[PDB]
């Protein structure tokens, strides 16, 4: 098990830490879409 | 205080050549951003993170930089593109640049110059406004001169400037001087001649103010 | 069904280049038709990270030698390679002893006969090869420092008492056997800087990976 | 579509306060932080505040930390800026952005001009000559305030020869002018009219080109 960087948004290089993890909030409304991805191992994005 | 210097303020493509647009930093920065504006409209999205396309925008756009010096190239160039183009920095205080105007370069024109004596309404309120427009010319640069009985004169003289036409890719201009009606009927000769990298003696239209 | 391409000794296999020498006839490099190199396994850019997957490590080596004028010619020219093991004198100067110490393995060999091949031992005098030391040797710059993990030197030359007359090129490669390795460790994510330790470009500090707008948009 | 579209502004006097808001369309604003920026009469763009995806941080710049307020309510996808102690400085044209960092679409602004004169009416002087086959006639609409006014030619008949050059301030009153361009044909055997709207005062003056 590896920390899957879903938040990969930031960049500005202090705010990297922040890849790791996503929230979750009251300001969401019930049936919100909180976040997404895919099953991509190999390619760009969250699974690098 | 994080400045973001762009050069040059204003640049002119033939087109199909290419067009390298500048952003310096006063310090080192991680990435650069870059938007479009054309005139009315708001500023569209153009490039992120120094080398990524928006999904609009055409192939032929380009980015690159490193540290404090960071760069957007154009080739080819296209009368489309004309924008005035802004880099941004996201590290400290967001800082946009002061924008780089993109033109369509054209042959030179040469100005239609007009004249207009003072309205026979205006005058009845204490006022005189002698106008000349110089329509449809191309460079931008000019400098225009009014000629009153044989002086010259720059107090009260405005003078206005269109933005690029989107048809020929002139530009054309206004200038008004703005005198008192006294002062107005103090001389007989009006003359506003304009000089350009056209022709080789100035195009001056004139009139005399005892005529109407 | 067959997992046995993700082993380590297939994973390592394959002859990667690790090495080139250059002895030209007229320039500033290798000036006196030969040159000594210290075997560094770095030598093929994509290696150093694949290593240092793991702490420790343990293998065999095997050298192949490709020799050819710069336009990859071949011509009757005879050589010598001289493997110096560690601690034992590199050749200070075309006509050092060094040479025709017996202790240090020569291998002979023209350059029309095939590559020119052998296999070099675990030598590390440690049970490991290990890529990570966090200490120094009985702010420092022997910080990392675990010279026990020295495979030994290459000297390379044209034999005979004269300059060779022709200008030559030679290609080591490397095919790593027998691979044995512990403590996996996270992969490098920062460009390197320098062989020696794993410092980094502290401003430069990039996201492990392609970035995105939105965590709701893909 | 994404659409980003923004109310309030015009004119205020200095030290008075306002509150601008920008509604959202068509994405899910609570994942979204959101920031202002606004450009100055059309040259520098300058951020003035953020606000985090939720009500979470609010961010600002060292030039408006203490005077505005940026906030939003999750409800009906709405960006709220309340300005107090309103300058002179703070005169210029706002923007709502989104911010994915980088700001992906921007609305089309609200105007904001602080300043302490009055609201002026135009007056309008027509421009006509005291000689060959095109004319160019011009209207001169002067010392007006505030921003903007608007030069229709026959109610839209002429636009494919008009020219409108921007207006200039001088003695805090603003002055522009218009030409067109129309065969011989067509003047003075047909009506040419400048039309003169100024919706700040809601005053509109019609002027008839009679041949000098």
């Amino acid at each position: 098990e590896t920390i899957l960087e879903v938040n990969n948004v930031p960049t500005n290089a202090t705010s990297l830490m922040e890849r790791l993890r996503f929230p979750v909030s009251a300001q969401a409304g019930k049936g919100e879409l909180c976040a997404v991805f895919r099953a991509d191992p190999g390619r760009n994005g969250p699974w690098q | 205080d994080i400045v973001l210097t762009q050069s040059p303020a204003i640049m002119s493509a033939s087109p199909g050549e290419k067009v390298t647009m500048t952003c310096s930093a006063s310090s080192s920065v991680s990435y650069i951003h870059w938007y479009q504006q054309k005139s009315g409209t708001s500023p569209k999205r153009w490039i992120y993170d120094t080398s990524r396309l928006a999904f609009g925008v055409p192939g032929r756009f380009s980015g690159s930089g490193s540290g404090t010096s960071y760069s957007l190239t154009i080739s080819s160039m296209e009368a489309e593109d004309a924008a005035t183009y802004y880099c941004q920095q996201w590290s400290s205080n967001y800082t946009f640049g002061g924008g780089t105007n993109l033109e369509i370069k054209r042959a030179d024109a040469a100005p239609t110059v007009s004249i207009f004596p003072p309205s026979s309404e205006q005058l009845t309120s204490g006022g005189a406004s002698v106008v000349c427009f110089l329509n449809n010319f191309y460079p931008k640069d000019i400098n225009v001169k009014w000629k009153i009985d044989g002086s010259e004169r720059q107090n009260g003289v405005l003078n206005s400037w269109t933005d690029q036409d989107s048809k020929d890719s002139t530009y054309s201009m206004s200038s008004t001087l703005t005198l008192t009606k006294d002062e107005y009927e103090r001389h007989n000769s009006y003359t506003c001649e304009a000089t350009h990298k056209t022709s080789t003696s100035p195009i001056v239209k004139s009139f005399n103010r005892n005529e109407c | 069904h067959s997992t046995a391409e993700t082993t380590l000794d297939s994973f390592f296999s394959r002859a990667g280049l690790v090495g080139e020498i250059d002895l030209p006839l007229k320039g500033t490099t290798n000036p006196n038709g030969y040159a000594n190199w210290d075997i560094d396994i770095t030598g093929y850019a994509q290696m150093r990270r694949k290593v240092e997957l793991f702490t420790y490590m343990r293998f065999d080596a095997e050298f192949t030698f490709v020799a050819c004028t710069p336009t990859g010619e071949v011509v009757p020219q005879l050589l010598q390679y001289m493997f110096v093991p560690p601690g034992a004198p590199k050749p200070d100067s075309r006509e050092s002893l060094a040479w025709q110490t017996a202790t240090n393995p020569s291998v002979f060999v023209k350059l029309s006969d095939p590559p020119a091949q052998v296999s070099v031992p675990f030598m590390s005098p440690a049970s490991a090869y290990q890529w990570f030391y966090d200490g120094y040797p009985t702010k420092d710059l022997e910080y990392g420092a675990m010279p026990n993990n020295m495979m030994g030197t290459f000297s390379v030359r044209t034999v005979g008492t004269s300059k060779s007359k022709y200008p030559l090129v030679v290609r080591i490669y490397m095919r790593m056997k027998h691979v044995r390795a512990w403590i996996p460790r996270p992969m490098r994510n920062q460009n390197y800087l320098f062989k020696a330790n794993p410092n980094y470009a502290g401003n430069s500090i990039k996201p492990t990976g392609a970035s995105r707008t939105a965590i709701t948009t893909l | 579509e994404v659409k980003l579209v923004e109310s309030g502004g015009g004119s205020v006097k200095p030290g008075g306060s306002l509150k601008l808001s920008c509604a959202a369309s068509g994405f899910s604003f609570s994942t979204y932080g959101m920031s202002w920026v606004r450009q100055t009469p059309e040259k520098r763009l300058e951020w003035v505040a953020t606000i985090s995806g939720g009500g979470g941080y609010t961010y600002y710049p060292d030039s408006v930390k203490g005077r505005f307020t940026i906030s939003r309510d999750n409800a009906r996808n709405i960006l709220y800026l309340q300005m107090s102690s309103l300058r002179s400085g703070d005169t210029a044209m706002y923007y709502c952005a989104r911010r994915v960092y980088y700001f992906d679409y921007w609305g089309q602004g609200t105007t904001l001009t602080v300043s302490s004169p009055k609201t002026t009416p135009p007056s309008v002087y027509p421009l006509a000559p005291a000689t060959n086959s095109m004319v160019t006639l011009g209207c001169l609409v002067k010392g007006y305030f505030p921003e903007p006014v608007t030069v229709t030619w026959n109610s839209g008949s002429l636009s494919s020869g008009v020219h409108t050059f921007p207006a200039v301030l001088q003695s805090d009153l603003y002055t522009l002018s218009s030409s067109v361009t129309v065969p011989s044909s067509t003047w003075p055997s047909e009506t040419v009219t400048c039309n003169v709207a100024h919706p700040a005062s809601s005053t509109k003056v019609d002027k008839k080109i009679v041949p000098r």
